[PDB]
């Protein structure tokens, strides 16, 4: 299964896991300012 | 939020007296036949021409804020040490609140 494929590791993977900056699996969302959208009817002036 | 400072009513510089107003100059001045003293003293006549007005004050201080531009809002796949991030999910708020009903 997967853990023959986590053990097919060489030297070439420095550039792709190695000294691994990043994960995929653990999202980290932003806060944000508290803000709501309201759909409101302008008037047409003229004809 | 209009910024608009206007009272919309002719109350500004009107001057909205009756010509009764002009025996009042002659009240504020001193004379009998006014004929003659704009045709001599034109300043005067200036100065009985002004608006007394009153001022108005309001403050809020300011809002120091840091923490914007959010243009990338797909998503951000988080740093090798995630647990400095992580522990951000919940505040300290829904942290404490469940410790704090334990009694």
């Amino acid at each position: 299964g997967g853990l023959s494929q986590l053990v097919a590791y060489g030297a070439q993977d420095v550039y792709l896991t190695g000294n691994p900056q990043i994960t995929f699996f653990k999202t980290v969302y932003r806060r944000y300012t508290n803000f709501a959208i309201e759909s409101i009817q302008q008037t047409i002036n003229g004809s | 939020f209009r910024d608009t400072a206007s009272i919309g009513f002719s109350d500004t510089h009107q001057d909205e007296k009756t010509l009764r107003f002009l025996k009042k100059q002659i009240s504020q001045f001193i004379k009998h036949l006014k004929e003659y003293y704009p045709n001599n003293e034109l300043t005067k006549k200036l100065v009985m021409k002004y608006s007394d007005v009153q001022l108005l004050p309001y403050t809020k201080g300011a809002t120091k804020d840091t923490y914007t531009s959010g243009l990338f809002d797909h998503t951000t796949g988080v740093i090798k040490i995630a647990p400095r991030d992580g522990l951000g999910n919940v505040r300290d708020e829904q942290s404490l609140n469940k410790s704090i009903c334990h009694e």
